[PDB]
Parts: structure tokens; C-alpha cells; sequence
């Protein structure tokens, strides 16, 4: 005898887990644009349903390629849905008051930024049967991230960092079966036709318990 | 004096208002009832003492032994009895103490640790076969059987696990020591051996 | 200012923490819910449909997937004779990979509560027959014959009158326990000219109303 | 936001403080407790229990330790002679280190309170004599004849009657101050033909409803 | 004349000690699972009941092997019972998202961690009569904890942890005489039966006082 | 978390601060105290002899 509370939709979507890493070694700017499908975990578990409605929470943790700190002072940029991307290292996007971001330091305790709800729509959708106008894709968009090291000259330190990413107040609409086959691009859902993986495994006789 | 019957079975025991109820607690329900009685085992001038594991020693007679067998939860109180016959010129104590998990050690197989209905004995009893010293024991539910004045002891078990319901032919809840503590002597021509017989009787028992 | 004070603790990342954060578009508003049907509240909700098991899972069929769904009786076979078998784990490989309710319980570690299998017959009208669903309790034995497995707890189902039978499963957990489920030829097979001599059933599993599980872990 | 200060005391580890730490796990939900009979909710509900002094500690019963929890009477002994004496310390060593009460007073540093040593007997029924049991009150003298610890705090016990007594010791305490008990021969031991010439004592001890301790320390 | 309070069940448990000592030097990670049986203090103290149920409060005191800081970025990852461990420096289990983690600095005030009851049954045991199915061991597995430094490089920094442990909320059951003999494993209530050292000390005359 | 801010006179020791700290032993209880006559609780009391 317990409560059902392991199992509501909220709880099975907390534990902000790691969903990008980013080197910039010795250009000098990244460009990592926001989406949940580029692993294979937490996509399986996102396409259980059909129409989700969340706001993020994102955290950087930043440090060398091993390990160590240094006093560098770093800007990370967020760019809305429809604005320009920055296209150089010293652009005039960098300067636009609009797009808002954070200055942080390397001997810091990391980042904390919190996206709020960006659709134009009610809700995101994994999947739209329709065509835009080639794809069948959809258009809801999150945003953008950039990332730099503040300076006019190449600071002599190859910095590494790890975006983790938590999930706050899910709703879910019209559950779907889940997905059994590997995956290989990250727009469609395609699969090997040539071999069908069996979902269960084999045993030699029906009676063979 | 009087004559207990409960079941097909019968006892003869007086009127004795010394009971010991382990723990303060009543066995009850909301989480077969007769009397059996085990083999008589004979102290002897240096014996050292025996230990019954329980159910275990329920498992072969009765119906209980196929009740054991066949259901798989179990859970059930327990009333033991054990009393000792000898006469007015014999000298001697015992402690006989109930003790919830009993584990044994190596100085084992399981014709030692699940003796069944007959009983082991203790090699070493100044530390019960367990690391745990002699001096202590009476920490748990115990009773003196002293053969001066009384012949009889009888502790009252409830049910002790951290889950409602467990299995009767793996687990083994409590053990229950007879322990020589002031040996026996007598003169010459008398009976050079005492019975001592333990009698068991579940109370509020449950299966599923 | 008021006095305060550092305890250890400070300047620490804990990924698990419901901890309140500083937007970062303070004039934005988001656009306003609208209803749409079909709502999922809980995870619960979801192991509750009769989803298809896998029973005929043999070596052969790993080519045709398509013929794993079904296991067939037939005119052929005698009477008294097992007809198939499969373990009553939610968890473990097996058949119960296949359904809702056994991909589920790969994201927990502990679960506890009753079943129902549900059977249905897939046959011509003009025939009929009966068959004994034996559910062996956890711990037991399997049956050797079915005069043994008649003792036990069991279902008479006669496909003439009744098209589909549930069973309930009443309890498994865990922290083996194996509710081995046996089919058994009551009697043969019967059939008139015309009507093929073959048939097919397909079972269904899907759990009660005190179903629950904790203790949330990635596959 | 508001104005806070920094006192001196931050980013210091102290090891006894009772300070909430952030969870690990926040959606988890513990397994819910039931009723198990026997519950401690204070360590001086053990230290009132009836358990066995070692007064027979010789050298030579190191080999064949069972021997050590009973001493001897007998019949060749005289009358008004000594029989056996122990110090009432439970800290020390001696007796008091193979009881429960001198075992949970090495956890601790200062006690003080009252204690209740009981006796019995466990020779044959027909047999019987006088026993003189005397208590040297702290700071005095080991009395040299039976005589002078008449006049002290003394317990006549015959054990014709009864087969155990309990005597009081009034008060002890710790921050040398001895509680000497001696057992003196009253009157010699007399026996029929038939019965055994010896018997044994045993000795118990335990604390009274005064008995506490502070100062918790490790051994 | 004073009150009974430090006699209680909970002041009988309190003030953490030092439950483990780690070294790491210059593999990579180390495996420390939670036990409570592995000094012979607390052991001696916690078997003198049967039936304990607690909760725990971890803190990681972090250093070089002679005192000394360096800006080094850590993490402490905890392994709940039922999950595999990680096997290589850059397993993928690192990155389970389940398994939470935390990110501490050396030149920071120590980490604390508490960890709730864990166990499926209603209380611990120590002692565990029958079989599991070979060994008469329980089930409890409180969990295990996980260290390395973050970087894809050998970091030049050999590292030494001590890990301190609090116990909260203490209830027992069913008292249980002391053990009075040496140990021999961390399993089994073994002991030396060759010889048995006696309870108490010597005298020589019993009337000597 | 509440905003807040670090005023200057941060990290100073003042020697004459009357500010509570932590205690070492939570857990004892200190002797209670009795009554002997002749307190002091003025040093003027002194300076009247």
C-alpha cells in the first residue's frame, strides 16, 4: 500500500539530464540552436505522446579540458525565434539590446536561465502530417544559444562546456504507441525496412515455459 | 491441578498465573490448534545445552508440515511449554530464553542450522554459538527453571518481522536456548539422566 | 544589515532540486491553453487497455513477423494434450515485452499489483470445443497432466457460447515468482463440411485498478 | 534586494549540527511503517533488566569459562567465615564488566543513581542453613569478623524459605567510593543422606528507576 | 538531580563520523557502495538492536594528499539500488539522466547530500536468518557513490576524499546482547572459536577484594 | 531563492560583537544551578564597604 504519485506526468519528466556538449578550441563562437530530439534517450520517452506544453530551465557548467579554472569572464547570448543569428565573432548582433543575456564567470557558480513557453500555437507537436508551404515538419521553433568569450583578441584558453536542461510544468494530450525501431535522421520517422528487429525475443518450442 | 484440552489432544498442568508475555504484546489478527509434543531430551550430568529453530521443527509432523509445504505466505503466533520432571534430591538450574533471528557461525550446513524436529546441541555455550556472550541473554523474553521450587515455564510469542507475510521453508523467525547454567548433580543410585519436554501450540495462525 | 551565515552546502549543483530561476523574458506572454481532448494525468491511465502479447514467439517466425500474434488449434490434436504456456512477468523477456504494460515497467524497479489476461476466438461459427485455462500459483509446480492442473485454480471455456474469457491473475511483485498460465485440450475439435479445420486465438494483458509502481530508473 | 552580512563562522564544517540538507531524491516516497512489537525509545528501559554478575572470576577459570557465573558453598566449611566479596563499582573492571548495566557505562562518563543486586539459590530441596549478607557503606572498612558487620547494613537470608533475596544498594556515583558487599557464613550447611554435599549461587544485578547518565563518550 | 535526554534513542546517534577514505592518484574513478559494517565502531553500536530504520547525511571533505586547494571542477554521482554502475571513465552511465548528481569545486565549502529510506521492506535488519533463494545475507543495498573529475584529460592533480556520514530520525526495535568477541568478515557473526577470551579480568583469590 | 546583497563589512572580526554562535555539544545538559548565598550583581556593591 502506497500513493500514485511516482507516476504522475510531472515526476516523469524531472531530473534535468545532459542534452548538448561544446567545445571552442584555440572562429571562437558557437552557434547551439535548442532541441529535445538529438539523443536517444528522451526522445523515446517525449514521443509517447502527441501534444506537449513546457517551459525549460538551463544550466552551464564550464570548465577546461581537464578539469581546471581560470578567471576568463564568458557571454552567453540567447537568441527569440525570428531574429538574426550572429554570423561572426564581432557582428553587430552581438550589441542588440533585445536579444538578452548573461555574463558570467569561469570561478563562478554556473548559469541559471529559464525559457518560457514560445509557441504561437496552443501546445508543441512532434508530429505534423501536413506540408509547410517541403518536409513534413513543424514550426514550433524554441530558440538559440551563443556563446563567446568576451575580448577583442583570442584568448589563450580552449574552453569546454555541458548544457543540462530541466523540464517544469508538463501537460500531455493523446498517447501514442511507442517507438520500437532504431532512428536515423532526426526530422523524420524513418527506419530500416530491409530488417525488422522482432519486438520480443525467441524461444525453441511454445511449451518450452 | 488441572487437565488442558484443546483439540484431539490433551495436557495435565496446574493452575500456574505465571506466564511471560514476550514484549507486553497478545497475539492477534487484522495484520491446527492443539498440542504438540517434540522428542524428551535427556540432561545428563555434562550436557550443554540445545537450540530449536522455528517453524522449522513444524515442518514434519502434523498437517502443519503440509501446510508449510504447499501454502507459501504464513503468519502466526506461537505458546511454548516446557517443563522438567526430576525429585526432591536432585540440584540444578536452567535458562530457557526465546531470541528473535538467531544467526549461528562457523567456528555451517543445513543440517545445523535447520536441525527439524529433533534438535542440535551448542559446542561452545559460554557464547552461544554466536560471538555474543551468556551473561547478557536475559535482555530477551527468558524464564528460570530452578529445581528447588517450580518444574514448569511457558513464554507467550507474538508474530516479529518487518513484513506482514513471509514464507515458512526458508525463513526461520526465532530460535529458543535451554542452557545448563548450574549443572546437575545427584548421589550415587539415583536416576542419572532427567527428561526435559517441550510442548508447542500456534495461536491465531494464518495462511495464504 | 541583518546578520547572516554560509553553512556548508554552498556553490553546488544538484541536478534534482525544484529550485526557482530568473526568467529570461519578464514581458513576454505565453499564448493561453486552449481544451483538447484526451488529457493524460497519469502514467496509470495508460496501463489500463488491452494491448496484444506476443505468445507464439518461436525461432522461426523472426522472418514472417506477422504470424507472432497468433497461436493456432487444430483438428489434428488429441485430447488432454497442452496446447501452450508462458510465465506471468510483466518485467523480464519473453512475451510480455510486446504489450503497454511491459515497456512500462522497464522505466521503474518495483511493482506490485494483479492482472487480467483476456482471450479471444478467432474461428468459423459452425464450430465448437472446449478448452481449461490453469493458473498455477507462484512457487508451485507445472502440471503434467490436466487431471493435476483440474485441482488448481482453472476456467472452463467452451468457445460455443462465449467468443472471449478473462482471467484474473491476483497478485505478483518484486523487488523467482512465476504465475506459470497453461492451456489445455478439454475436448478435441469438432467441425462440420465446409468450415476450416484450423483455428487461431489472440490474448490480451492489461492490469487492475491497484497497479502501482515507484522508484523511477532509465532503460 | 535586501541588505545581508557576513559574520564570522561561514564555510566551517562542524560535525554536530543539526542542519536540513537538500534531498536527493524529492519524488520518492518511503515505504510506510507498521506496528513491530518491542520498541527502545530510551536506553534506560535495557538498563533495568536482570542480568548475571561474574563473581567467580579466578585465573584458573579462564580455560574453562562456564565455570565462571556460580559459586561455591559447601559443607566442610566452618561457620562465620567469609564466603565471597566484590567491590560495587559498574565502570571498572571486575564483576560489573560482564553485566548490561557495566557494559552501557563505558559509553558514557558521569552516572549516578541507585542500583539492586538479587541472589539465588540453586542447591537441593532438603537442605538448608543461614546466609549473611553485608553492605560496607563508602569510604569504610572491610569488616575482619562477622561481629563487627552485624552492626553495619546486613540481610539475614535463610534458604530454607526462600530462594532469593534482594538487597539495595543506597547510592553510588562517579565524576574512590566502594560499595563492598561480603557473603558471611551464618550458620554452617546442613543436608540429609542422599543429597549432594555443595550447591551454587548465582548473582544478579541491575539498575533502579533513578539510575541516569550523561556525557555520551566512546570506548 | 537531571533530565533523561542524553540516554535517548536519537542522541545515542548522533555527531557524524568518518565512514570511508578514498584516495584517487594521477583508471580514475572509484566505486565506494554504502555500507555501515565496515568499522569496528558503529558496528558494535548498531547491532545492539535488530530492527533500525534511518535516514543518512552525507558530506565530502575534499583535498590533495598534504592539505592543499587547487581549482578543480568534481562530480559525486549516486547510484540508487537497481542501476548498473559505471564501468570505464566515459561509460555512458555517467550521463544517465535518472541518476543524480552533484558539481562541487575544490576551492568550495563541502558538499551534503541526504539520502531518504531506501529500503522495500519496513525497516533494516542486520540480521537475516534463512536464505535468500547461498550466504544468510538481507536485502537492504542502500546504494553506492560514484567520483571522477570532469574533463576528457588525465588530470595532473592526485586527489584524496573522506566522506563523513550523519544517521536522522533513528527508531529501533527487539534489543539484542553486545558482542564481546573480535570479528573476522563483514558478512558473518564468525569468530575465533580456538580460543575464547573471557568477559571479565582476573583475580586471584575470590575473597581478595 | 530571495535576492540579496553584501553590504560592506563583510568577513571582519570584531571583538566586541555580542552575536550567537554554535554550539559545540547540542545534545548535554549543563548542572542546573542552586542557591549559595551572596551574589554579586553590581560591582557597586563593592564599593560601599
Amino acid at each position: 500500500h502506497h500513493s500514485t504519485q511516482e507516476t504522475a506526468i510531472g515526476n516523469f519528466f524531472s531530473r534535468a539530464g545532459l542534452v548538448s556538449i561544446i567545445t571552442m578550441p584555440t572562429d571562437g563562437y558557437v552557434n547551439w540552436d535548442i532541441d529535445l530530439m538529438g539523443y536517444a534517450q528522451l526522445r523515446r520517452k517525449c514521443e509517447l505522446f502527441t501534444y506537449m506544453r513546457f517551459d525549460a530551465e538551463f544550466t552551464f557548467v564550464v570548465a577546461k579540458p581537464n578539469g581546471v579554472l581560470v578567471p576568463q569572464l564568458l557571454q552567453y547570448m540567447y537568441v527569440p525565434p525570428g531574429a538574426p543569428k550572429p554570423t561572426s565573432r564581432d557582428s553587430f548582433a552581438w550589441q542588440t539590446a533585445t536579444n538578452p543575456s548573461v555574463f558570467v564567470k569561469m570561478t563562478d557558480p554556473p548559469a541559471q536561465v529559464s525559457v518560457p513557453f514560445m509557441s504561437p500555437a496552443s501546445a508543441y507537436q512532434w508530429f505534423y502530417d501536413g506540408y509547410p508551404t517541403y518536409g513534413q515538419c513543424p514550426n514550433n521553433m524554441m530558440g538559440t544559444f551563443s556563446i563567446r568569450t568576451v575580448g577583442t583578441e583570442k584568448s589563450p584558453h580552449s574552453i569546454t562546456l555541458r548544457v543540462y536542461m530541466r523540464i517544469k510544468h508538463v501537460r500531455a494530450w493523446i498517447p501514442r504507441p511507442l517507438r520500437n525501431q532504431p532512428y536515423l535522421f532526426k526530422t523524420n520517422p524513418n527506419y530500416k525496412g530491409n530488417d525488422i528487429k522482432c519486438t520480443s525475443t525467441s524461444r525453441d518450442k511454445i511449451t518450452t515455459l | 491441578v488441572a487437565q488442558l484440552t484443546i483439540g484431539n489432544s490433551t495436557i495435565t498442568t496446574q493452575e500456574a498465573a505465571n506466564i511471560v508475555i514476550a514484549y507486553g504484546e497478545w497475539p492477534e489478527y487484522c495484520p491446527v490448534n492443539r498440542f504438540f509434543t517434540l522428542d524428551t531430551k535427556s540432561w545428563a550430568k555434562d550436557s550443554k545445552g540445545w537450540y530449536w529453530k522455528f517453524p522449522d521443527v513444524l515442518t514434519e509432523v502434523g498437517v502443519f508440515g503440509q501446510n508449510a509445504q504447499f501454502h507459501y505466505l504464513y503468519r502466526s503466533g506461537f505458546c511454548v511449554h516446557v517443563q522438567c520432571n526430576a525429585s526432591k534430591f536432585h540440584q540444578g538450574a536452567l535458562l530457557v530464553a526465546v531470541l528473535p533471528e538467531y544467526v549461528l557461525g562457523t567456528i555451517p550446513p543445513y543440517a545445523t542450522t535447520q536441525p527439524g524436529q529433533v534438535g542440535a546441541v551448542l559446542t561452545h555455550p559460554y557464547v552461544l554459538d554466536a560471538g555474543i556472550p551468556l551473561s547478557q541473554l536475559t535482555v530477551c523474553p527468558h524464564q528460570w527453571i530452578n529445581l528447588r521450587t517450580n518444574n514448569c515455564a511457558t513464554i507467550i510469542v507474538p508474530y516479529m518481522n518487518t513484513v506482514p507475510f513471509d514464507s515458512a521453508l526458508n525463513h526461520c523467525n526465532f530460535g529458543l536456548l535451554v542452557i545448563p547454567v548450574v549443572p546437575l548433580d545427584f548421589n550415587a543410585g539415583a536416576t542419572s539422566e532427567i527428561p526435559i519436554t517441550v510442548t508447542i501450540a500456534p495461536m491465531c495462525a494464518e495462511f495464504a | 544589515g541583518i546578520p547572516t551565515e554560509l553553512k556548508p552546502g554552498t556553490n553546488q549543483f544538484l541536478t534534482t532540486d525544484d529550485g526557482v530561476s530568473a526568467p529570461i523574458l519578464p514581458g513576454f506572454h505565453p499564448t493561453p491553453p486552449i481544451h483538447i481532448p484526451g488529457e493524460v494525468h497519469n502514467l496509470l491511465e495508460i496501463c489500463r487497455v488491452e494491448t496484444i502479447l506476443e505468445v507464439n514467439n518461436l525461432k522461426t517466425n523472426e522472418t514472417t513477423p506477422m504470424q507472432r500474434l497468433c497461436f493456432p488449434v487444430s483438428v489434428q490434436s488429441k485430447t488432454g494434450e497442452l496446447c501452450a504456456a508462458f510465465r506471468a512477468d510483466p518485467g523480464r523477456d519473453g512475451p510480455w515485452q510486446s504489450t503497454i504494460l511491459g515497456q512500462l515497467c522497464r522505466y521503474y524497479t518495483q511493482w506490485s499489483g494483479s492482472l487480467e489476461v483476456t482471450f479471444m476466438f478467432a474461428g468459423s461459427f459452425m464450430a465448437t470445443g472446449k478448452m481449461l485455462i490453469a493458473y498455477t500459483p507462484p512457487g508451485g509446480n507445472v502440471p503434467a497432466d490436466r487431471i493435476t492442473a483440474m485441482l488448481g485454480t482453472h476456467v472452463i471455456w467452451d468457445f460455443g457460447l462465449q467468443s472471449s474469457v478473462t482471467l484474473v491473475v491476483p497478485w505478483i511483485s518484486n523487488t523467482y515468482t512465476t504465475g506459470i498460465i497453461t492451456i489445455w485440450y478439454q475436448t478435441n475439435y469438432v467441425v462440420p463440411i465446409g468450415a476450416p479445420t484450423t483455428a487461431y486465438i489472440v490474448a490480451l494483458a492489461a492490469a487492475q485498478d491497484n497497479f502501482t509502481m515507484k522508484l523511477c530508473k532509465d532503460t
